[PDB]
């Protein structure tokens, strides 16, 4: 009975995955705009708070290589309220 | 203050290791190590090491449990030590604290410090990755693995403790 | 809205061991020709509650030699401990969704046992320190094969989280595939409990209580209160494990109606259990445990990996 | 008699069962009458923020449907 | 290794762990992993001397995807800024800051 | 080291798909076999490129098959759809086997309207 | 070369069998009894144990 | 937060009961309420002298097979790899150096506790 | 061979829980072989997608990768679904 | 009124005290055979809330059930001291009530109200079980007059 | 580096000062000892475990398997240690100084 039962949840997570699958796509698309919204904000909302200061190039990389990389917490959400980074960072985590 | 869970647990870590590393009776001394070792899966926990960090935790448990074991028959005294009977190990443990103490005011105060090698302070969540979204834990995934890809890390391990046994009836039985 | 749900778990546990201490009192005396609790209320429904009160409402004596910090550590420990091992249980919906609710079950279950060794050490008294220490061999007896056992069925289950195990066993219960397992695993709750014919650490016909020996009033009632309390979750543990009941989303209180039937049944075979048998030598339980169950614990655990590759049904990691 | 040992086990059982039930209730009441969402892996998770953000009032268990597509 | 039999044998036993950029269960990559693939293939077949001097650059970003210590000075420095012009009224946040 | 390139806030705005999990889950098997053009060509961009500020108007392109593909549902039979995701919406873990009495009703019209 | 802080020191055994210790390893003694459901309310047993 | 809370509450109860047990009562103590207790006479001895451990060598091979069971609990998800061949194998070869493991030592004697 | 035959008697009687256990670990080691299904447990856990099956570029030589998802080339599940 | 509320917390208190006396398993010769007859099923001490146990630290009520030797009287006045209080002391036949047959003897108490404060006295030797039973029942009727907050409250 | 490592590091260098600074008991000494792989046990989780380092997450497992045996060996030769001198006090070995 354990083998019939067994095979048979093994075909529902099959199922499970494909949908999955296919949304991909979708959210893919999404995360890539919205990672670019937030670190677009930032650095406008970054250039003003340190327009003041000597030697800073606002936006300008630390890594010498100009392929893309992506950023960490810190960077994306640097400059936002906790609420939004202690639900991006722990939230998943501590969700029960 | 929430943000900085992972900073306070490392606090108490430390704080439960000045308590058995002054080295009071091997009773207390292994409470300590049961604090750190519970808050040691905290601070693993949210990393996302929610196997690995039960796995110390319930690992350390019973390895102190055989410790109070062996105290009460091997190391014990009329008097047992605590942390404030005795001017050797109330210094060390003072000193401990206290050294841990100036350490959690500076690098709060100026978001950095600089014992001996620089440590930034904003607090631990700015490195954690930003993206993830599969159906498993990659921690599982890589623990799983020790079977299909860790072969020769199962062999050596599973001898060294076969040989383990063999070691500890020789050493005792003479 | 979770700090009520909190208490509405806390408190009906509290109660729900206050009137175990009613039930097995009746029930052992009609299993031996007497009456149990009749006076007290009727039926003695109140008995619980002059119990409690009697207990709290009594000095509690704070032995001179003893720890004082570690003294009162200890009973704090044990009924927090206890109730803790609640928050993950699926009654269909568990309080905190774990997804490794059975490492962290077993983890508590090893955690709680520093309350009798440090309660027996803070005592400062022999009789205190040798129930102490039967709580270490008693620990060292059960551990190895309490762990191998878990393993052996949830290579069927296929996952850690305990709400898992019901999605499980939706067609049959893990009874008829595991009977052995289950077999073993009662005896082993009944030695992780501290319940006769394992009742070792406690020992009145041996040690006069044990490791609580020299404790008084509510102190002792929070030892009292713990030890039944695991009473409860580990037969509502092992009402999960092997006797899954059937879940309904759109009416989950049938869940609820026959899963706490299958907990009182199993709680009854511990005080059906207490009357029947003597008592084991804690030096005999780990020859039981080690010389018996262990080596079959063993050759069912490399049976029930072979079994899901040689018959095709591995259940899903989700 | 025996079956005088019933009403401690009554209200035994009905305080047993009364945890399980209030979970159920309290699940229900707080996400709109649904089960709370189970999220044990970070795929769901990410579909549970994503829930919050498109529901626009920044709770996860308001559903949004086809009415709302423009 | 000291006595290289592994290559000689032609048998794996610790190659597929020492470095994080090799096959991994799932494909699952990590975080610097090209950061690291460069930084390999760079300095491949030339030796630690010539390495040491000629794949700086590579091996520098790699240092950096790994330890974020220069990205974590950055962000010390805006923050240290912006908290400074708050406590003297000047700098107003968003309402999505 | 250079000034990390961006995109405009302007370039990065798409009319977005604001439908809940439950309503993607439950038109996810179609949605797969209908938009299975522009996501596929999107995706292969995405590894290709290993760059998000590169393959953004292919990931335009994926948002509005996918208004398309919710508006045939729309117009059609949209209330075979709506008994099915509430359905799914219902389940803790949104299970497709908790449905399928709902889901014939979903996946049998669009077999006919569409 | 003898020294004031080597002045003590002996040679070691011939077969490197230090001899054995004389240590009093007492047992311990408790009082069975006669409070005690095990000895009948009046039976004070006095019982050197080890372990 | 869901957690902590739990945590907390759980021990914050058992703290106010303690509490309530220990100031709410009437109190009387005296020096001979308080000795320690040995059914009526005076110990012999302090409870802190050493207590031989006749079980010490089960007590250390238990450490032993601690761990294999924490080599073991990735079993469930080692079986959900398409490489199954070895998975069994090393499956069936920790388990079997565990049971010679207990053999060896079942046969030594050193399971029975000393005398 | 009677001398082994009355070997198990003899630990039947006095030790059958070490019976009990050597015979269920022999199966454990020998049925994984003589089994007809043993070889499905391979193909059902490398039919489980984890990731993204990523599409491949067309260049006009690869008639075997199909260019939709329900197009008739590629692997089936068809085992699977009568399994 | 204040008066009030003390008359039922302590209304309270002492009925949980006398619905749950839990005597020190502690029995000394011939007497403790009828102590166990009132544990016998017959009996039941149990259905009125009556449980052994063994420590001095978990109980409430102490039953002397035996002669008392000079041997023995140390042993019993420090478990006496070590039960917490508010304690009871029942003295259970003749030998326990006042030296009984070995009254004229060297090496018995002439009582064990020489030693600890008795609240109730069997007589018999032994009493029966029933008659046991009377003076625990006896006992809950003296706790149920007992007014500590009352007094309390005007102190 | 980020502000974890400076009391995970803090621990480890806390619980190598208390090895090498022997007090009476042996057994204080054992502690110490496995105060340390704790604390490199943490160190290693959390650097594999932000890197995603996948493969690795078997490395601190494998950590605990040789110090439950460095554990177990120890406690084999405090018991030794015992029975020769009735007590574990690293005083007492002292015969092999000559
Ligand atoms: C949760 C469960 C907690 C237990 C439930 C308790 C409910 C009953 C109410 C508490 C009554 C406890 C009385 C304690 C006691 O016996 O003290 C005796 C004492 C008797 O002592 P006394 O006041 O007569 O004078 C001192 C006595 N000598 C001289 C011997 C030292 O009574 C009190 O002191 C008053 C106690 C508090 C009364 C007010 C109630 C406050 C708590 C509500
Ligand atoms: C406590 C503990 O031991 O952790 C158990 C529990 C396991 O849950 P977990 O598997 O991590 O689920 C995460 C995905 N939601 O862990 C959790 O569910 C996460 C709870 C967060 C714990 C952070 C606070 C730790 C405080 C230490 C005391
Ligand atoms: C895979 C997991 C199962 C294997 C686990 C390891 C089992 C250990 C076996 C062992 O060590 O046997 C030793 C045993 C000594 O035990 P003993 O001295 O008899 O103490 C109890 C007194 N009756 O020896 C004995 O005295 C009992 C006789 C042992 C004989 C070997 C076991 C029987 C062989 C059965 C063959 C298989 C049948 C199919
Ligand atoms: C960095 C260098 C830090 C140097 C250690 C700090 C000073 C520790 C105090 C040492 C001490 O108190 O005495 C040594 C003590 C010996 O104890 P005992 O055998 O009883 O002899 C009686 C003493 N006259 O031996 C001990 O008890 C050793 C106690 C070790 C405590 C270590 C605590 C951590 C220190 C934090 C600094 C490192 C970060
Ligand atoms: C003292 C050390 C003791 C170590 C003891 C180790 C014993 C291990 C015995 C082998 C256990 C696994 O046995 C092995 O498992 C695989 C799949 O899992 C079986 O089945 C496999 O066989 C072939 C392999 O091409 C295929 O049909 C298919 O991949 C699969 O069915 C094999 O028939 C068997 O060789
Ligand atoms: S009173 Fe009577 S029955 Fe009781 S001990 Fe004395 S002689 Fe025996």
């Amino acid at each position: 009975s354990m083998m019939k039962w067994n095979r048979e949840r093994r075909r529902l997570q099959i199922e499970d995955f494909e949908a999955r699958i296919a949304l991909m796509p979708l959210l893919q698309a999404e995360k890539d705009r919205r990672v670019l919204q937030m670190l677009r904000e930032n650095l406008e909302e970054e250039a003003t708070v340190m327009k003041d200061v000597p030697g800073w190039k606002v936006g300008e990389s630390v890594f010498h290589t100009t392929r893309w990389v992506t950023p960490m917490m810190g960077e994306l959400y640097g400059l936002r309220a906790s609420e939004e980074v202690l639900s991006a960072t722990y939230g998943f985590i501590w969700y029960t | 203050m929430m943000l900085y869970i992972v900073f306070i647990l490392s606090v108490i870590f430390v704080m439960g290791f000045v308590g058995f590393s002054s080295k009071p009776s091997p009773i207390y001394g292994g409470l300590g190590l049961i604090v750190s070792g519970g808050v040691g899966c905290g601070i693993v926990l949210n990393f996302g090491g929610s196997f690995l960090g039960l796995m110390v935790f319930l690992i350390y448990l019973g390895g102190m449990m055989v410790v109070f074991g062996y105290t009460t028959a091997m190391a014990t005294e009329q008097y047992p030590e605590i942390w404030l009977s005795n001017k050797a190990v109330l210094g060390a443990f003072v000193t401990g604290l206290l050294m841990e103490f100036f350490m959690v005011y500076y690098v709060l105060k100026d978001k950095e410090v600089e014992v001996v090698f620089e440590f930034n302070g904003l607090g631990d969540w700015v490195i954690y990755d930003t993206g993830d979204s599969g159906f498993f834990s990659e921690e599982a995934m890589g623990i799983a693995a020790l079977y299909s890809y860790g072969t020769w890390l199962v062999i050596v391990t599973g001898w060294s403790l076969l040989i383990g046994v063999v070691v500890i009836m020789e050493i005792t039985r003479g | 809205m979770f700090m009520i749900n909190i208490l509405m778990l806390i408190i009906p546990i509290l109660l729900a061991v206050a009137f175990l201490t009613l039930v097995e009192r009746k029930v052992l005396g009609y299993m031996q020709l007497r009456k149990g609790p009749n006076v007290v209320g009727p039926y003695g429904l109140l008995q619980p509650i002059a119990d409690a009160i009697k207990l709290f409402i009594k000095e509690p004596l704070r032995p001179a030699t003893s720890s004082a910090s570690m003294f009162i550590l200890a009973p704090i420990m044990a009924l927090g401990l206890a109730l803790t091992m609640w928050i993950p249980l699926p009654m269909p919906y568990p309080l905190i969704n774990m997804n490794l609710g059975v490492l962290f079950m077993l983890a508590m279950s090893s955690l709680a046992v520093y309350s009798i060794l440090w309660s027996g050490w803070a005592s400062n008294s022999k009789y205190a320190l040798i129930g102490a220490l039967r709580a270490v061999a008693q620990t060292i007896s059960y551990e190895v094969t309490l762990a191998i056992i878990l393993l052996s069925v949830l290579l069927m289950s296929g996952s850690f989280t305990l709400s898992t195990l019901i999605t499980t066993q939706e067609q049959m219960w893990l009874i008829l595939p595991a009977w052995p397992l289950a077999m073993m695993w009662f005896i082993s709750t009944l030695a992780e409990t501290n319940r006769a014919p394992f009742d070792l650490t406690e020992g009145e016909s041996e040690l006069v209580s044990g490791f609580n020996v020299e404790y008084a009033a509510g102190p002792f009632a929070l030892f009292f209160m713990a030890e039944y309390a695991n009473i409860i979750m580990m037969n509502i543990f092992t009402a999960i494990l092997f006797l899954g009941t059937s879940h309904n989303p759109h009416m989950p209180e049938l869940y609820t109606i026959n899963f706490t039937i299958k907990s009182l049944l199993l709680t009854m075979s511990f005080l059906w259990i207490r009357a029947s048998y003597p008592r084991f030598r804690y030096d005999q339980l780990m020859h039981l445990l080690w010389k018996n169950f262990l080596p079959l614990t063993l050759a069912l655990c490399m049976w029930h990996v072979s079994l899901p590759i040689l018959t095709s049904g591995i259940p899903p990691q989700t | 008699m025996w079956f005088e040992v019933l009403p401690g086990i009554a209200v035994m059982g009905v305080c047993l069962f009364i945890p399980g039930m209030a979970t159920a209730r309290i699940h229900r009441f707080s996400n709109g009458g649904k089960e709370k969402r189970v999220a044990h892996y970070p795929y769901q998770w990410y579909l549970m923020e994503r829930d919050r953000r498109v529901s626009g009032v920044n709770r996860s268990y308001v559903s949004k449907g086809l009415e709302n597509i423009d | 290794p000291f006595f290289d039999v592994q290559k000689r044998l032609g048998v794996d036993l610790d190659r597929w762990m020492t470095i994080q950029s090799a096959e991994q269960p799932h494909k699952i990559p990590s975080r610097c992993h090209a950061f690291e693939k460069e930084w390999i293939e760079c300095a491949h077949g030339i030796g630690s001397i010539r390495a040491e001097k000629e794949c700086k650059i590579e091996f520098e970003d790699f240092r950096e995807c790994l330890l974020r210590q220069k990205t974590m000075k950055r962000l010390h420095a805006i923050r240290r800024q912006r908290e400074k012009l708050i406590k003297e009224g000047k700098y107003t946040p968003p309402p999505h800051h | 080291p250079g000034i990390v390139e961006l995109p405009s806030l302007e370039d990065l705005k798409v009319q977005e798909v604001k439908v809940s999990s439950s309503v993607l889950k439950a038109a996810a098997h179609h949605y797969g076999a209908q938009c299975d053009k522009p996501n596929k060509e999107f995706m292969l961009c995405r590894w290709e490129e290993k760059d998000p500020r590169r393959c953004l108007e292919e990931g335009k392109l994926v948002n509005q098959c996918a208004l398309e593909f919710f508006r045939q549902i729309k117009r059609h039979c949209a209330e075979p759809f709506t008994e099915y995701w509430t359905c799914i919406d219902y389940s803790g873990l949104q299970l497709f086997r908790r449905c399928r009495k709902q889901q014939a009703q979903f996946d049998e019209c669009v077999l006919d309207k569409l | 070369y003898p020294t004031k802080e080597t002045a003590h020191w002996k040679p070691p055994p011939w077969n490197d069998v230090d001899p054995p210790k004389d240590t009093l390893v007492s047992n311990l003694t408790l009082n069975f009894g006669p409070q005690h459901p095990a000895a009948h309310g009046v039976l004070r047993l006095v019982m050197e144990l080890s372990g | 937060m869901n957690l902590m809370l739990a945590l907390l509450t759980n021990f914050t109860l058992a703290t106010l009961l303690v509490i309530i047990a220990f100031w709410l009562p009437q109190l009387n103590v005296y020096s001979e309420k308080t000795s320690p207790y040995e059914c009526g006479f005076d110990p012999m001895g302090s409870a802190r002298l050493p207590f031989s451990m006749k079980f010490f060598l089960v007590a250390i091979t238990f450490l032993l097979f601690d761990l294999e069971i924490a080599l073991l609990l990735p079993l469930p998800w080692a079986s959900q790899t398409a490489n199954l061949n070895t998975m069994l194998t090393m499956a069936l070869f920790l388990i079997i150096l565990l049971a010679v493991s207990l053999a060896y030592e079942w046969t030594q004697k050193g399971l029975e506790w000393t005398e | 061979a009677e001398r082994v035959a009355a070997f198990l008697k003899n630990v039947w009687a006095k030790e059958p829980v070490l019976v009990a256990s050597f015979a269920i670990a022999g199966l454990a080691v020998i049925l994984p072989t003589l089994s007809p299904y043993t070889k499905y447990s391979l193909m059902i856990n490398r039919a489980t997608p984890y990731n993204y099956p990523v599409p491949l570029r067309d260049d006009g030589n690869m008639p075997d990768v199909p260019s939709h998802p329900q197009d008739p080339q590629g692997p089936s599940l068809e085992w699977l679904k009568r399994l | 009124r204040g008066e009030y509320v003390v008359a039922k917390l302590d209304d309270l208190i002492n009925w949980a005290r006398r619905s749950s006396l839990w005597p020190m398993t502690f029995g000394l010769a011939c007497c403790a055979v009828e102590m166990m007859h009132m544990a016998a099923p017959r009996y039941d001490m149990d259905r009125f809330g009556v449980v052994f146990r063994a420590s001095p630290r978990q109980s409430d009520v102490m039953i002397v059930a035996g002669t008392l030797t000079n041997k023995m009287a140390p042993a019993l006045r420090k478990v006496y001291d070590q039960m917490p209080e508010p304690r009871y002391v029942v003295s259970m036949g003749s030998c326990a009530n006042g030296g009984g047959y070995y009254h004229y003897s060297y090496s018995v108490v002439r009582g064990c109200d020489r030693i600890v404060p008795v609240d109730i006295y069997v007589p018999g030797c032994p009493p029966t079980a029933e008659a046991l039973l009377y003076g625990i029942l006896q006992l809950q009727k003296k706790i149920k007059r007992e007014k500590r907050l009352r007094i309390w409250y005007r102190r | 580096m980020s502000m974890v490592y400076m009391n995970i590091m803090m621990a480890f260098t806390v619980s190598l000062v208390g090895l090498l600074m022997y007090r009476s008991h042996l057994m204080s000494s054992l502690l110490c000892l496995e105060g340390m792989m704790l604390s490199l046990f943490v160190m290693a989780a959390l650097t594999i475990l932000n890197s995603h380092f996948t493969l690795a997450s078997m490395m601190p497992i494998i950590l605990l398997v040789f110090a439950a045996c460095e554990a177990a060996l120890g406690l084999s030769l405090l018991v030794m240690v015992s029975n020769t001198y009735g007590t574990d006090y690293v005083q007492n070995l002292n015969l092999l100084q000559c």
